[PDB]
């Protein structure tokens, strides 16, 4: 706030905090065993207190929240009560798609990881249908396709996407086949 | 096929004039060696190209090329078409000496031999009458171009202006069979 | 108090207690609560970041703690509640956390005997009258709920070493040395507690050194000798791999004697010390130099127990290494008479083999021959299958491993993966710990984000910090971490935030607090966007560690730490009491107060030189000392009084004639 | 002595402590200031008027380092590397406008320049003499490949290694702006705080050195740096570490050097100096491939890069930045000749520089009354040497110490040759004998264009031209320099003109045939159009270009060559001009004889410009042929020419523009200039009373309209975007009108 007025804003939301804390709960690590509320956010911001709480621990999106969600099948539940309701006319793109790109990100690291001791056991056997029903939440929200290509930014830091390719290109040949006819050749 | 090159010199001769250059004549190197008007894949198996540019040597105070096309994916160099730079002699064989040695390096190592062809496009009638003092290289341009024509087999190519220039008559020296009797009035020739 | 026993355990006989005397008086001073932070202190510590010796360490800085708040009590204050109530509600306050000795217990494995033990320890001096009972009531509570614990164990070894012989007389018992050595090393949790450290290393030092008595006559007594000779001597590496820095300033602390301390100081130590190998070990003692090679390869006789020239060994290693690799004279006959040369008894082939590691990182590198063929070489592997007079072919054999391990371990590190030979319970804790793909652009988040809600240090962030240090410059250490600190905009972790930075400060406080006043706050107050910088309610604390950081400066506290001590060397006008760096840096620093104190311009620093006089309220302070040499700041005074109590307490500089004079001024 | 500037409303400012300051340009426009007076911005100004300075708010804080990599416009801008590599052409060269060339260098202190182009140049100056070498013996060129000698094709960049980190310095933009970022800690571990060296015999960078005397390792790291594409994969090589001399030294062991620095040849100069306060112990080492002496020392890969030492020197010193930055060869026995070669210069903060050559570091000139490093190797520095707020002036820069003046002159000439063959502006002229001797220089000039050309001179003419011209600046004859600035833009003027022969297919060329048509017959052009051709040269409908620009001014320069003739006593031995050549009055009938043929075809055609056509210029280009007959080749000046001459008709003006440069012969004599406050006392036309456009300044004369409201005349603005004759000063001279 402005520079002219002293400590005294400073302070009182300082002798104020208290009464929010007394609304705090915990750190929210993760409550999401849903298969069908709380934990519910509308844009990066799920919380009501209206006062102010402590640093960004209830300030950040719930990030870890939205990556342990996109981890099961079925999670098409979560995010349309959460924003999914008539996709076709509201969901312009939100940013939370990049935050699967980071799990498609995170599936660099599922062939990074020495290619999961190059398929020892079921990790890609598993990872097909994870990043299958990945790219088929992938709906009304290929908008601001970039962000793959961005990904592909994203796939140049580190550049651990080598052994990947074989599983990026698997799912984006998911993604155009489900999109080959209807869709524009230059999308 | 899709294989071209080119060699732009005449900067302070034909500032405007390469705009009507380009439409007259820069049209059918991509709609003759490709499908057709210009976002593509970029390999090396041999269907892209190079395009080296060269200013004049007086002004200019240390730097000589800036060559830059070793793929271009056949449409990064519909890119930097209007990306030339300006600046009388011109001197233009220090940098025809830069193609004789890019075509070199492609035969060296780029042959998977797709007998790619190369075009040069000048509009003042340049002349390095010192073919000495140079890093890599200590031939006149006659000498260049007998040993690109005659020596390699790559088929060379001038595109000149209206005008009537002294590279006209130096044409004579080009053994391979270089098809620059008639001129582009129709769509140009893969040979010219 | 956890940098301060993470960093130097020993060395430090009562500067800390002035330390601790200043943050108390120079802030919320409550004794209870002041014993609640330091034993909360000096228990988050042993727990989380020691896995090994490093433990030891731990309570060995406790038990040497607990004596240093013990005289703490009984020379700072008496005349109101003399330390013996407030004592009491702070062991209750401790009973009340009950959490902190179950983990204490899951570290410890015995914390109930081992803690009922190190109380009635302190008890010695400590108050103990109707305060045990509380201690047993607590304790009665894990009665459900174990060969040796440490800290008992410790506190009986304690006055063991102390008065371990107090009379090193000729042919003492080598077995009494021997069993000592062969146990676990608590004589460094003993010299930790700063007890005898610097006297127990200059004892054993004269031992080491009379132990020599050039050669020997009786084959066995002469073999016995060298063989207590060579284990001292590994004895007092292993001191010095451990700390060092304590034990070679008590090597060379006073006095008027020049021995042989070159190969006993100069071998190695965290630097280069290689450019000087062909400077200093590089002797020439031309006669019997490989002719000792060829006596230790045929005797594997050791009669002479000469042991002076074993350092000077490297002027043999040169042609060992020569015509093994430089004449190839030999593959690996010139390799096993170089085993045989390190026999048993080998001590000074250590020091050889790290002077030859210097001198190959020093050399290209990029052939590795040499590198790798003295650590496969003196790799103590082979338990001398052979008649090696060693006599602990297993303790003195691991032990010299772990020394060689301990020394040249980072320049092994610049090779590959070495071939690990020392084959022990658990490396060095503490370490580079370093990202090398990645900048010097993450202490904002592995360390500031961390200790933004981390309200202690986190040993392994004190480690890390340290050698960030050193490795960087404290000019863009401070800026850097002044930049980060300007976005909190919630001044309880404001606070948080800008004590923890006046702690991370120490072992190099008073050149980095220096630095940091005279690069930031003249700029801090003279550019617009810091102006806007400091315009936020954060910028308050600024002044406060400003003035916590300058009296500390002020105070004769040396801070002498050894892992700075190199780095301490600079030059400057600081462009201007006494000629002396601090005096004229806190003259500019009132220069600077009056001058952002100047009229026609009222912008953030206004206020910030504002925050900074209000917080001047303090006790035997150094802020506008108002000397009478040339101290001007007492009539910016005046102008002070254009923002009173705190003007009267801030004009009573320095109570002197013209002093009472402009307070009388100010007074109306 | 002279040479005064200041500063107008800046300070030192006395409440902050200090601040490291530098500078430094290989090419023209020297000046850099990284200084922070009363952080702040950065400066820019060359050394022809040097009052006329600019500056631009930088993107950072601290301004640590700025380097330059080629003569074009280029700087560093250190401190988290904002502002990298960005050409400006906008307007001129006086203004940054950085572009997009940020490197990711996230809290670092980028302090190295590299990616270098080409290869060096070499000074075979005593083994050659000028005698017949024809500037090929003089001037040799080591053949070799520079680094990232990708596609022969030296791509430009800087990827080095930070001064803040240790880890990497990338984002190499040939035409795409490759950020291309590793990850190369030099070998995993390390702390530095010295700068770079450029580069060694192959590809490689080596440096490292951390905290001085006491803690003496020196490390280097040979590097790969091309490899793949779209990636570094920069390698990380250890080489053999060195030190300084001094710890062994039992003297003193508290010098804790912090300069540690050494010329770009990484062959056998290694010139570590100490910078105690208290010392200055300056240390040249060797790097020659040597072998360890492992032999008899028993019964009984030699080679090992054993970095010792050549020689050493103790003084007293605080801060120096270079000793020679171009460079001579070896086996130099030439003592005979004093050119500024292997030399050294050392600065007291709390005094002025002392210069000693090197070697031998034996006596020389003392130079008497935060680092300065020279311009080029003539002696040529400038004064930043700030003991508070304080400006730059000049000193003593006569690099020949002993009187020897043909022998002076001899290196003059030779010092003239390598800066032009170079390409490189020239500013040798501080180091001139008295003026009068300039003539003879010039002689030589002419030698040199014609006797050891042999054929070169064909493209050096032109700039050769401006080169004698600037040269004969600074001598009483300053007539002769405006004669040779209009012989230039006449010259440069007709060889545009004639490539407009867009002509149909004939037997010949229209180079060759209007270069012959001078041999043509005597008088009546109207003639000589009939005799050569007339019909084939229209070239476009919209010819109405010269006319406003270009018809008037070459009325204008005929006119007054005719007028001249009857000015025969001037107060000058040649008058205003010399009228000697016809080569160029040849050229001048080329020109008017073809805008004859425009006029034929369009009637824009250039009048007589005051009355009485009655067109006139038929007896005006009679009298230049007849004195053309008179100066055709081996022939002398005619009386009836005289005669023809003298009276004047009512088509003769006045007011010529005669584009030249203002002076600056300050050089022990007179300068009234400060800081700042300049003090008020073209070709295309636009040369109003006040300026109410762009007017983009330039070297000497032009300072032309930026944009130029042209339609077609686009070869004139195309063909002046670059430097110009005498024009390389382009200045951005604000429009303060009055």
């Amino acid at each position: 706030p402005h520079w002219l007025l002293g400590n005294l804003v400073s302070d009182f939301v300082d002798t104020f905090r208290p009464t929010a804390r007394i609304n705090s709960i915990c750190g929210r690590c993760s409550l999401l065993p849903v298969v069908n509320w709380k934990l519910d956010p509308a844009t990066l911001r799920f919380p009501l207190k209206g006062l102010l709480p402590y640093d960004k621990d209830l300030f950040e999106p719930q990030t870890a929240l939205l990556r342990y969600v996109l981890e099961q099948p079925y999670s098409r539940d979560m995010v349309c009560n959460m924003l999914g309701l008539n996709k076709q006319h509201k969901q312009r793109c939100p940013v939370l798609e990049d935050q699967l790109v980071d799990l498609v990100v995170y599936a660099m690291e599922r062939s990074e990881t020495e290619e999961k001791f190059d398929d020892g056991g079921t990790s890609q056997l598993l990872w097909q249908h994870l990043s299958s029903q990945l790219i088929f939440f992938v709906l009304f929200q290929f908008a601001s396709f970039p962000h793959m290509v961005l990904s592909l930014h994203q796939k140049l830091a580190g550049r651990g996407l080598i052994k990947g390719r074989d599983h990026l290109m698997w799912v984006l040949l998911q993604f155009i086949s489900g999109s080959i006819q209807k869709n524009a050749l230059a999308d | 096929v899709a294989d071209v090159v080119f060699v732009i010199e005449g900067t302070a001769n034909l500032g405007p004039y390469f705009e009507e250059l380009r439409k007259h004549y820069l049209l059918p190197a991509i709609e003759y060696f490709n499908g057709g008007p210009p976002d593509f894949g970029g390999d090396y198996g041999g269907t892209q190209y190079s395009l080296v540019v060269f200013n004049t040597v007086d002004c200019a105070p240390e730097s000589y090329v800036q060559c830059h096309a070793p793929t271009s994916s056949a449409y990064e160099f519909v890119t930097w078409l209007d990306g030339i730079k300006f600046m009388s002699c011109s001197l233009i064989a220090e940098g025809l000496s830069t193609a004789l040695q890019l075509f070199d390096d492609f035969k060296k190592m780029r042959e998977q031999q797709t007998h790619r062809v190369c075009l040069l496009i000048c509009n003042s009638p340049p002349y390095l009458l010192p073919a000495v003092e140079s890093t890599t290289y200590s031939g006149c341009t006659t000498e260049s171009l007998v040993q690109k024509i005659g020596e390699r087999g790559i088929h060379f190519s001038i595109v000149s202006p209206r005008k009537l220039p002294a590279l006209r008559l130096l044409f004579e020296k080009a053994a391979p069979p270089a098809l620059l009797e008639p001129l582009q009035q129709p769509a140009d020739v893969s040979q010219d | 108090i956890l940098l301060e026993g993470t960093m130097n355990l020993t060395g430090e006989m009562q500067p800390l207690v002035e330390q601790l005397m200043m943050v108390k008086r120079m802030q919320h001073i409550p004794t209870p609560l002041f014993v609640l932070e330091i034993w909360k202190a000096c228990f988050v510590g042993l727990i989380e970041s020691p896995e090994g010796t490093q433990e030891l360490k731990w309570t060995a800085f406790t038990y040497l703690k607990i004596p240093q708040v013990l005289v703490k009590l009984k020379k700072y204050f008496h005349g109101e509640k003399d330390f013996t109530e407030d004592v009491n509600c702070a062991f209750e306050f401790l009973l009340k956390l009950t959490p902190l000795l179950d983990k204490a217990d899951q570290r410890c494995n015995c914390d109930c005997t081992n803690f009922l033990l190190q109380e009635c320890n302190k008890q010695g001096l400590l108050s103990e009258v109707n305060f045990a009972s509380l201690v047993g009531k607590r304790t009665a509570d894990r009665d459900p709920q174990i060969l040796r614990a440490e800290p008992t164990v410790t506190n009986i070894l304690k006055t063991m070493d102390a008065d371990h012989s107090k009379s090193p007389e000729g042919l003492l018992g080598v077995l009494g040395h021997m069993l000592s050595g062969k146990s676990l090393d608590l004589l460094l949790a003993a010299a930790a507690a700063t007890g005898k450290l610097k006297s127990f290393a200059r004892k054993f030092i004269n031992l080491n050194e009379f132990t020599t008595h050039g050669s020997g006559e009786s084959t066995k007594t002469a073999s016995v000798r060298a063989l207590l000779f060579d284990i001292s001597f590994l004895m007092l590496c292993h001191v010095a791999q451990t700390y060092g820095s304590e034990v070679i300033l008590s090597e060379s602390s006073s006095g008027e004697e020049v021995p042989f301390f070159e190969t006993w100081m100069q071998t190695c130590m965290p630097e280069e010390g290689k450019i000087l190998n062909p400077d200093h070990p590089c002797f020439r003692p031309d006669s019997t130099k490989v002719e000792s090679l060829v006596a230790l390869l045929n005797n594997s006789k050791l009669v002479q127990m000469k042991w002076h020239e074993a350092c000077l060994s490297i002027s043999a290693a040169i042609l060992e290494i020569l015509n093994a690799w430089e004449n190839g004279v030999l593959a690996f006959e010139s390799i096993q008479k170089i085993t045989d040369n390190i026999k048993g008894k080998v001590c000074s082939l250590a020091v050889c083999a790290v002077a030859w590691l210097v001198a190959h990182v020093r050399m290209l590198g990029l052939d590795e021959r040499e590198k790798s063929l003295q650590m496969i070489r003196q790799l103590a592997g082979p338990l001398y299958s052979e008649n090696t007079l060693q006599f602990y072919n297993e303790r003195v054999v691991i032990m010299n491993s772990i020394l060689e391990h301990m020394c040249a371990d980072v320049l092994q590190q610049t090779a590959t993966q070495i071939k690990f030979p020392s084959t022990g319970v658990d490396t060095m804790p503490y370490w580079n710990l370093l990202p090398p793909k990645r900048p010097i652009k993450e202490v904002l988040t592995d360390i500031f984000a961390k200790v933004l809600e981390k309200g202690w240090v986190d040993s392994r962030s004190i480690h890390i910090l340290d050698t960030l240090l050193h490795m960087g410059g404290v000019y863009w250490f401070c800026n850097n971490l002044i930049k980060e600190l300007l976005k909190e905009t919630r001044k309880e972790h404001t606070l948080r935030a800008v004590q923890l930075l006046y702690s991370i400060f120490c072992l190099d406080m008073q050149q980095v607090t220096l630095v940091l006043l005279g690069h930031i706050l003249p700029g801090l107050l003279t550019d617009s966007s810091k102006w806007h910088s400091l315009m936020d309610p954060p910028g308050t604390a600024l002044a406060k560690l400003a003035v916590w950081c300058a009296l500390s400066s002020y105070s004769s506290h040396k801070g002498q730490a050894s892992s700075r001590q190199k780095k301490r060397h600079r030059e400057d006008i600081e462009d201007y009491n006494m000629r002396d760096p601090l005096n004229r840096v806190l003259a500019n620093l009132f220069l600077l107060i009056s001058s952002i104190l100047g009229s026609r311009t009222a912008g953030p620093h206004t206020q910030f030189v504002q925050w900074f006089m209000e917080e001047c309220v303090g006790c035997l302070e150094q802020d506008s000392r108002g000397s009478i040499l040339q101290f001007m700041p007492f009539t910016t005074v005046s102008e002070l009084v254009k923002v009173s109590p705190k003007v009267v307490l801030a004009i009573t500089d320095l109570s002197l004639p013209l002093g009472r004079q402009v307070a009388a001024k100010a007074i109306a | 002595l002279a040479y005064v500037c200041e500063w107008e409303k800046w300070a030192k400012s006395t409440y902050c402590p200090s601040l490291p300051l530098a500078c430094a340009w290989s090419c023209r426009n020297l000046i850099a200031f990284t200084t922070d007076l009363r952080t702040h911005m950065i400066h820019i100004l060359d050394t022809e008027h040097p009052w006329e300075v600019h500056s631009v708010s930088s993107g950072h804080s601290e301004a640590i380092t700025c380097l330059e990599w080629d003569q074009s416009g280029s700087r560093l801008l250190s401190a988290d590397a904002d502002g990298q590599i960005k050409c400006w052409s906008m307007a001129d060269h006086l203004a940054n406008s950085w572009e997009s060339s940020v490197g990711s260098q996230v809290e670092g202190d980028p302090i190295v320049a590299l990616s270098w182009l080409h290869n060096g140049v070499k000074l075979a100056l005593h083994v050659e003499k000028s005698g017949a070498s024809s500037f090929g013996e003089k001037f040799s060129r080591v053949k070799f490949s520079p680094s990232l000698t990708l596609f022969g094709k030296p791509m430009e960049g800087w990827i080095a290694v930070t001064v803040s980190g240790l880890v990497t310095v990338s984002l190499l933009k040939p035409s795409g702006q490759v950020l291309t970022s590793t990850e190369s800690l030099c070998r995993l571990r390390g702390r530095v705080a010295l700068a770079d060296i450029a580069f060694t015999g192959g590809g490689n960078i080596v440096v490292a050195a951390a905290d001085g005397s006491s803690a003496s390792p020196v490390k280097f790291y040979k590097v790969c740096v091309s490899v793949v594409s779209e990636k570094c994969r920069i390698d990380t090589e250890i080489l053999p570490s060195l030190f300084m001399r001094c710890t062994t030294d039992p003297n003193r062991k508290d010098r804790f050097p912090a300069i540690t620095h050494l010329k770009f040849l990484a062959r056998d100069m290694s010139e570590q100096v100490l910078l105690c306060a208290t010392s200055s112990l300056v240390e040249c080492w060797s790097l020659r491939k040597e072998g360890l002496p492992v032999n008899n020392i028993f019964q009984q890969q030699p080679m090992i890069l054993k970095w010792r030492i050549l020689s050493a020197t103790n003084d007293l010193d605080r801060v120096s930045a270079v000793a020679l930055p171009t460079n001579t060869d070896l086996k130099v026995a030439s003592d005979t000749q004093f050119y500024p070669g292997l030399g050294l210069a050392l600065a007291f903060q709390d005094g002025s520089v002392h210069m000693v050559h090197r070697l031998s570091l034996q006596t020389m000139a003392v130079f008497y009354s935060k680092a300065m490093q020279l311009s080029w190797t003539s002696l040529a520095l400038v004064g930043i040497d700030n003991h508070g707020k304080l400006s730059m002036l000049r000193i003593s820069p006569s690099l020949g110490h002993p009187l020897e003046p043909k022998l002076a002159l001899q290196h003059l000439l030779f010092l003239l040759e390598y800066c032009m063959v170079t390409g490189y502006d020239w500013w040798d002229i501080l180091l001139h004998v008295q003026p009068g001797m300039v003539q003879s220089l010039v002689e030589r000039l002419h030698e040199e264009y014609t006797r050891q050309k042999p054929a070169l001179q064909q493209v050096l003419s032109t700039r050769i031209l401006a080169m004698k011209a600037s040269l004969c600046k600074l001598s009483r004859v300053c007539d002769y320099h405006t004669k040779l600035f209009l012989m230039a833009i006449t010259s440069t003027l007709k060889s545009l003109l004639r490539p407009h022969f867009l002509n149909t297919p004939d037997k010949s060329p229209g180079d060759r045939l209007a270069e012959i048509c001078a041999k043509i017959t005597d008088v009546d052009i109207d003639k000589v159009m009939i005799n050569l051709k007339t019909e084939e040269f229209v070239l476009d409908m919209n010819t109405l270009q010269a006319l406003q620009q270009l018809l008037q001014w070459v009325g204008d320069f005929v006119l007054y060559l005719l007028v001249s003739l009857p000015n025969q006593g001037s107060p000058l031995r040649p008058g205003h001009s010399f009228l000697r050549d016809g080569t160029s009055l040849g050229m001048l009938r080329e020109l008017m004889v073809v805008i004859r043929i425009w006029g034929l075809l369009k009637p824009s055609c250039l009048p007589v410009y005051t009355a009485t056509s009655d067109d006139s210029m038929s007896l005006l280009f009679r009298l230049l042929t007849k004195l053309w007959i008179c100066c055709r080749d081996e022939g002398a000046a005619s009386p009836a020419s005289d005669g023809l001459v003298s009276r004047l008709q009512p088509k003769q003006p006045l007011r010529l523009r005669f584009g030249r440069a203002p002076t600056l012969p300050s050089s022990t004599s007179t300068l009234q200039l400060d800081g700042l406050t300049r003090a008020p006392g073209l070709h295309l036309g636009a040369y109003p009373t006040e300026e109410c456009k762009a007017c983009t300044r330039c070297g000497c004369v032009t300072m032309l309209k930026s944009p130029n409201k042209t339609t077609a005349v686009t070869q004139w603005e195309q063909r002046w975007i670059k430097n110009c004759l005498c024009g390389g000063l382009w200045r951005r001279v604000p429009l303060s009108c009055s």
